[PDB]
């Protein structure tokens, strides 16, 4: 049981500013870190998969990095449409485990 | 097969 | 184009059972693993169960072991979650999910969510 803890719990940025969100794991996950964005009334949308790679169709302003137990997600030049909750997920081992989200407002 | 689980059967 | 269409669920009393359905379209269903994950009111996401392409391997959270069963019918492109001995702690929005690769249960496509309330 790998635990994931996200930070900050929430933040408010102005349009065009960078956001940095972190997710740390209790043990190594062989870089199988995934990131999702969820908007009200919708399921989480897959943004980043294992090996810190942006999904096709996702804006290049989103990035992720990190290895081992220490992972980061960033939005360069944030836009109003990026409001939502961002979640990290490890898929290295079952049980698959999620952080409980970072809330983003603009 | 990877980690501690299988998703594709054979 | 990939579509996971959910149904079932509802409000039941503690101890009751509920079978959730997820019908898929837009891809060869048997080439993908599938999972159920649930979202509680605190907005936290919790993985419930995963099933391999043919159904030979299934995995459950400790929270639902002995009560829930994940299964699939490949000829019908359908994934199921049979819930039994339900408790208030199982109250959540349940999501049907597809494992994005032939080796990972990390989710790419998600169904629209099915409410189950146990009260």
């Amino acid at each position: 049981d790998i635990e994931l803890t996200q930070s900050p719990a929430s933040l408010s940025v102005a349009t065009g500013e960078k956001v940095t969100i972190r997710c740390m794991t209790s043990t190594d996950i062989d870089d199988d870190m995934n990131w999702y964005q969820q908007k009200p009334g919708e399921p989480p949308k897959f943004l980043i998969s294992e090996g810190n790679t942006l999904r096709p169709g996702v804006p290049s302003r989103f990035s992720s990095s990190g290895t081992g137990t220490d992972f980061v997600f960033t939005i360069e030049n944030t836009l109003s449409e990026d409001v939502g909750d961002y979640y990290c997920l490890q898929s290295f081992n079952v049980p698959l485990t999620f952080g409980c989200g970072t809330k983003l407002e603009i | 097969k990877k980690g501690n689980y299988v998703v594709t059967d054979h | 184009q990939v579509k996971l269409q959910q149904s079932g669920g509802g409000l039941v009393k503690p101890g009751a059972s509920l079978k959730l359905s997820c019908v898929t379209s837009g891809f060869t269903f048997r080439k993908f693993g599938m999972s159920w994950v649930r979202q509680t009111s605190d907005k936290c996401l919790e993985w419930v169960a995963s099933i391999s392409t043919g159904g030979y391997n299934t995995y459950y959270s400790d929270n639902v072991k002995g009560r829930f069963t994940i299964s699939r019918e490949n000829a019908k492109n359908t994934l199921y979650l049979q819930m039994s001995s339900l408790k208030s702690e199982d109250t959540a929005l349940y999501y049907c999910t597809r494992g994005y690769s032939s080796t990972s249960y990390a989710m790419d496509y998600w169904g629209q969510g099915t409410t189950v309330t146990v009260s």
